[PDB]
């Protein structure tokens, strides 16, 4: 969760591909921060 | 009035150098190793 | 007219500090570990 909020906020594209290999997973895809 | 005008030219490239640097700073973050800070 | 002239001296080293920094920023990119970003 917080890794994805970190990695997507800085363009770290390869870990962004790595965390999003989980299929049919959307709850953490659109979760918000504080 | 000539003195301020060359300072503006000396400032315009100065920020231009910084914007090239600031884009370069993002490239460190774009490609770096972070395995200790798993968080 | 004395006030603007010391600002030019205070600006001339300021960009000079930045050019030394900007060359130093390239050295991070010149020597860094990038194994996660295979791309």
């Amino acid at each position: 969760k917080s890794p994805l909020h970190f990695a997507a906020s800085y363009g770290r594209i390869n870990t962004c591909q790595r965390l999003l290999q989980d299929i049919s997973d959307t709850r953490l895809l659109n979760e918000g921060d504080l | 009035e000539m003195e301020i005008l060359k300072q503006k030219y000396r400032l315009k490239d100065l920020t231009f150098l910084l914007e090239k640097q600031h884009e370069l700073i993002k490239l460190i973050i774009q490609k770096m190793e972070i395995i200790s800070e798993t968080e």
